[PDB]
């Protein structure tokens, strides 16, 4: 490795997309690590851990289609919508992004916008459970995989993946291009013109390389393992498809606590 | 929703 203008562009597109995604996203992963580790002592949030303490925080839980899994769906997509024009207005900012075809764009970002809402949602989480109600609520891992079937099934997966993509330590400098690297994933189906997009992605990942070298010198490796939490989040995204036909399939009682589908819609 | 997805990041993109 050198200093030289080929890397020095590389450095610089790694403060450019650093940055728009501090712009972009109000949501950063160290202010979320901050309320976990009880760092924040203004936002100390509620800890939802069974039935009891459910009703303890009703005030911190703040309020169509007929099957309660599928308002949950439908409710947590449309708290996503910010989410979704956030990363939107990111990938208007990746350099090259804007000049490919409008309908490759779109394609991009709709398959994009759920891994990367899952790689954000890890930050909110640790192996104890998940923030939730903008940071004043913590809903514990083990009371959501208690509940019953199939709401149980729902979040632990996501956990099983958070707890691994965390010990990887990124910062938010690492997110702001392994998020672009997501975003120009040139196997998408649909895609018009894979060339001009694998042409960026293959820029933003020697920037990533680069970046995980000099941030990261505890792992010779880290390169290959965030590839491969790509493999991870497209499985995560794949098991709702899995997951919408457990909730076709269920005869059993699927009725759930008001305050706990107001909790789901604020997960993924 | 897969149109309701697009639907969105098309106007985000305007
Ligand atoms: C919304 C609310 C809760 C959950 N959950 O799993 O607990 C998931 C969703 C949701 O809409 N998830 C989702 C994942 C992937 N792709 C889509 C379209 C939706």
């Amino acid at each position: 490795g050198q200093l030289n203008p080929e890397s020095a562009d590389l450095r610089a597109l790694a403060k450019h997309l650093y940055d728009s995604y501090i712009k972009s996203f109000p949501l950063t992963k160290a202010k979320a690590r901050a309320i976990l580790t009880g760092k924040t002592t203004d936002k100390s949030p509620f800890v939802i851990y069974d039935m009891n303490s459910l009703m303890m925080g009703e005030d911190k839980i703040k309020f169509q289609s007929k099957e309660v899994a599928i308002r949950i769906f439908q409710g947590c997509q449309f708290r996503s919508v910010e989410a979704v024009q956030e990363i939107t207005e990111y990938a208007k900012s990746i350099p090259g992004f804007v000049n490919l075809d409008l309908n490759d764009q779109v394609t991009l970002l709709k398959y994009g916008v759920h891994e990367i809402i899952y790689t954000m949602l890890a930050s909110l989480m640790n192996k104890d459970g998940v923030l939730i109600s903008e940071g004043q609520g913590f809903m514990t891992r083990e009371f959501l995989k208690s509940l019953r079937k199939p709401f149980g099934d729902f979040m632990e997966p996501k956990f099983e993946f958070a707890v691994k993509f965390n010990a990887l330590e990124l910062d938010d400098s690492d997110l702001a291009i392994f998020i672009a690297v997501i975003i120009l994933s040139g196997d998408r189906p649909g895609l018009l013109n894979v060339k001009p997009i694998e042409d960026i992605q293959d820029n933003l990942l020697q920037a990533l390389e680069l970046q995980l070298k000099l941030n990261h010198p505890e792992s010779s490796q880290l390169f290959a393992k965030l590839l491969q939490k790509m493999t991870d989040l497209r499985q995560i995204v794949t098991e709702h498809v899995q997951l919408l036909q457990v909730i076709k399939k269920t005869e059993t009682d699927m009725s759930l606590h008001p305050l706990l589908q107001e909790i789901y819609k604020d997960l993924y | 929703s897969n149109l309701g997805l697009e639907d969105i990041i098309r106007k985000a993109l305007m």
